C-alpha cells in the first residue's frame, strides 16, 4: 500500500529517528520493558550435560515516543510492522545459557502502534544450563531456570517488568518425555547494587 | 533540551571524522593501556579425553580513546553513552591456545563510552582452549588448565595489558557440581 | 594520532586503491608470496576419521607497491597496521583440508612497511586429511 | 539482453519498490497465497527423536501489483 | 601504464551498467550454454545406514557473458581477470 510505504519511510527517516539512542527524554528516565516468555515446546532435557533445550517466543513490549503518527494522515492506519533491526531494541538476552547463544533466533518484525507502543515477538531456541537433581531418578522432578537480562542497559536505563506472573502455554506442544508442572516468573533486583535487574522463569 | 536530541548531537560530533582503523593515541609514542580482566560465567565442560576446557566468560576490557571525549556541560549533562563496538577501535586480544573454537571475541556487544574518553567493553565469549590433563590420581585428580590472552599485532610499545584484578571474577559463577575452582589467577607475561 | 589516521585514509581510499586487483608492476609480472608455517600445537590426530587438527600461524609476505608512502610526509612513520580484509590478499588456502574450511580463522591485521612490504601472520585451526598407516 | 536488464532494473528499483511492504492495494485487501507441496523424497523417519526428514518442493503463488 | 591501473580501468568499464540479475544474452532467443563438469576431490563417506554419499567435488562451470568483453589492446594487453563471482550472473545449478 502506498500509504504504508509513506508511513514506513516517514517513521524510520534517519533525520528524525536514530536507533542508537534509547527512547528516554526529559532526563535519563527509564524505558519500561514488559517481558513475557511463551513456551512453544520443551525440546529436550539432556541430563548428562545438564542442558535444557526450549523453543520459546520472547514477547517484549515498550513505548517509543519517536514512532508515533496521526492515523488520520495515513488513511486511519493504527498499526505498522517495522523491521526490528531498524529500531531501538532492549537487548534482552538469556544469561544462564550454555553454548553461548544469547540472542533470539530470527529477529522478526515489530508491530508499532500509532501511540508509540512496540510489540516484539521473536522466536528463540535456548539451551539453558540447569542443575539436575538425580536423587529420585527415574521418578525425578527437575527445576530448570531461565534468567533474562539486558546485556546493554542497566536498571538505571531500562526497567524489566513481568507482563504476567507465569510463562504462557497458549501455543505449547506437549513434550512426550517431560511434563510441565509450573512456569512462574519473578523479577529480581539487588538491594545493594541498584543497577541489577533480571527476570527469571522456573 | 531533551536528552535524545543532545545524545544525537553528541553522536554526530563524535563520529564526524573518526577513524576506527587507527590506534587512538594523540602522540605516536603513547601506549594504549588496556585493563584486561576475566569473569567466568560457567565451566561448561572439561574434556579429559580431548584435553579441552570449555568456559563461558566475560572478557572485561577498558582503555582510553582520545577522540571520543566531550564536555557533558555542552550536551545536557550527558556523561556516558552506549555505542556499538563495531563503530570504534578495539584491541585485538585473542586466545593463543585455542582449540576447536574462535580466537577472538565474536559477539561484539555495545561499548560503554564515558565523557573523559574511557571505553568499557565487556563482551561474552565461549572459549575452547587446550590444557594438558594429568590423570595420575584420577578420580582424585586436580587439573590446571590455562588460557593465554594477548593482542595479536600490537607489541608492548603500542598496546600494553594491565591486570584489572589478580583473581578471575566469580561473583556470577554457575557452580557445576563436578569441579571446584581452587584458584584462578591471571599472570602478566 | 592525526597523522596515522590521515595515512590510513590515504592508503585505503577506494578511489585510488582497489583490493580486487593484483599488485602487479612492470607489466605482466607476478607477485611473489613467501609462506612459513609455524606449528603452535598438534591438537589431535583422529585415526578413525583420518583427520589431523593443528593450530598454526601462517606467515604470508608479499610486496604491494600501492601501499607505499614517504616517511617524511607522515611524521617519520615506518609502518602501520591495516585490516587484512581491506587490502589485496593472496587467497592462500589449505587444499587438502577436511571439513571444507579453507581460510584462516581470525584475519588479523597486516603490518605494512613504508616501502610496500606486507607482513601477515594470521592464526588458524586447520583440519587436514591424511592417510593413516595402521600396520 | 538490454531490454531485460532495463526491465529488471525498473522492477527492483528500491526507489519505487519496497520489498518489506505487503502488495495490498487497499488497507483491508488481503494477499492470497497458493500453496502446493511436492514430496521429492522421504529421507528418513527417526522414531527415537520423533522427526521426519523430507525433501519437498514448496510451490508458492501470489500476485504483486507492483511487479507489472 | 601499470597492469594494476589498466585492470582498474577495465573493472570500472565492465561493471558500469552491468546487471547481475539478467541472463547474459545479446538476444532473448539465445541460449546460455553452460559447459558443466565434476572433479572429485575425495569421497568423504558412504553412509550405508542412512543411505547417503558425502563427496568433495569441484563444480566446474563455463559460460559466456556478452557484456563482459573487452579488447586487451586497450588495457595494456590484459587478457583475463579474476573477479568475485557474486558480482556477476551465475547459473543456478
Ligand atoms: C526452583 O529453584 C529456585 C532457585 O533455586 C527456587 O527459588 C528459591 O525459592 C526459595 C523458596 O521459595 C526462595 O526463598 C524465599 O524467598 C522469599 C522471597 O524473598 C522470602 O520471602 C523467603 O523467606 C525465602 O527466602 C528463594 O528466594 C528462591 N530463589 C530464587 C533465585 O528464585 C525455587 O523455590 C525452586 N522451586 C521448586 C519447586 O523447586
Ligand atoms: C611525543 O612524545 C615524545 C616523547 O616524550 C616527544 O618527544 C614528542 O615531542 C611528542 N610529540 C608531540 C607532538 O607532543
Ligand atoms: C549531571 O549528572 C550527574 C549524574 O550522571 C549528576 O551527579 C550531576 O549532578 C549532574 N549535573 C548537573 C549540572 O545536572
Ligand atoms: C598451574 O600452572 C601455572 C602455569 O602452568 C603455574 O604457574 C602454577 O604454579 C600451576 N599451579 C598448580 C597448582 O599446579
Ligand atoms: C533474435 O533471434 C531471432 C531468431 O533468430 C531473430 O528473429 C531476431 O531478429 C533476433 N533479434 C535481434 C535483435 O537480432
Ligand atoms: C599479451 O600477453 C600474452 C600473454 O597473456 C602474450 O602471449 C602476447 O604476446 C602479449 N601481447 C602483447 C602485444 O604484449
Ligand atoms: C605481527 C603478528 O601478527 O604477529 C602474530 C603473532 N604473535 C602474536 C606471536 C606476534
Ligand atoms: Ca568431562
Ligand atoms: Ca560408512
Amino acid at each position: 500500500t502506498d500509504t504504508e510505504e509513506r508511513l514506513v519511510e516517514h517513521l524510520l527517516d534517519p533525520s528524525r529517528y536514530n536507533k542508537l539512542i534509547r527512547p528516554a527524554t526529559n532526563g535519563s528516565e527509564l524505558v519500561t520493558v514488559q517481558l513475557m516468555v511463551s513456551l512453544a515446546q520443551l525440546i529436550s532435557v539432556h541430563e548428562r550435560e545438564q542442558i535444557m533445550t526450549t523453543n520459546v517466543w520472547l514477547t517484549q513490549e515498550w513505548e517509543d515516543y519517536r514512532l508515533t503518527w496521526k492515523p488520520e494522515e495515513f488513511d486511519n492506519m493504527k498499526k505498522v510492522r517495522l523491521p526490528s533491526k531498524h529500531i531501538w531494541l532492549p537487548d534482552v538476552v538469556l544469561y544462564n545459557n550454555a553454548d553461548g547463544m544469547y540472542e533470539v533466533s530470527f529477529y522478526s518484525n515489530a508491530v508499532v502502534s500509532y501511540d508509540g507502543s512496540i510489540f516484539w515477538l521473536p522466536p528463540a531456541i535456548y539451551k539453558s544450563a540447569c542443575k539436575i537433581e538425580v536423587k529420585h531418578f527415574p521418578f525425578d522432578q527437575q527445576n530448570c531456570t531461565m534468567k533474562f537480562r539486558s546485556w546493554t542497559y542497566d536498571r538505571t536505563e531500562i526497567d524489566l517488568v513481568l507482563k504476567s506472573e507465569v510463562a504462557s502455554l497458549d501455543d505449547f506442544t506437549p513434550s512426550g518425555e517431560w511434563d510441565i508442572v509450573a512456569l512462574p516468573g519473578r523479577r529480581n533486583e539487588n538491594p545493594d547494587d541498584s543497577t541489577y535487574v533480571d527476570i527469571t522463569y522456573d | 533540551e531533551t536528552r535524545a536530541h543532545a545524545e544525537e548531537r553528541l553522536l554526530k560530533k563524535l563520529f564526524s571524522g573518526y577513524n576506527k582503523w587507527s590506534r587512538p593515541v594523540a602522540n605516536i609514542s603513547d601506549v594504549v593501556l588496556v585493563r584486561f580482566g576475566l569473569s567466568i560465567a560457567q565451566l561448561i565442560d572439561v574434556d579429559e579425553k580431548n584435553q579441552m576446557m570449555t568456559t563461558n566468560v566475560w572478557v572485561k576490557q577498558e582503555w582510553h580513546d582520545y577522540k571520543l571525549r566531550w564536555d557533558p556541560a555542552d550536551y545536557e549533562n550527558v556523561t556516558s553513552i552506549r555505542i556499538p563496538s563495531e563503530l570504534i577501535w578495539r584491541p585485538d586480544i585473542v586466545l593463543y591456545n585455542n582449540a576447536d573454537g574462535d580466537f577472538a571475541v565474536t559477539h561484539l556487544t555495545k561499548a560503554h563510552l564515558f565523557h573523559d574518553g574511557r571505553v568499557q567493553w565487556t563482551p561474552p565469549a565461549i572459549y575452547k582452549s587446550s590444557c594438558s590433563i594429568d590423570v595420575t590420581f584420577f578420580p582424585f585428580d586436580q587439573q590446571n588448565c590455562t588460557m593465554k590472552f594477548g593482542s595479536w599485532t600490537y607489541d608492548k610499545a603500542k598496546i600494553d595489558l594491565v591486570n584489572m584484578h589478580s583473581r578471575v571474577d566469580q561473583l556470577d559463577f554457575w557452580e557445576s557440581g563436578e569441579w571446584v575452582i581452587v584458584d584462578a589467577v591471571g599472570t602478566y607475561n
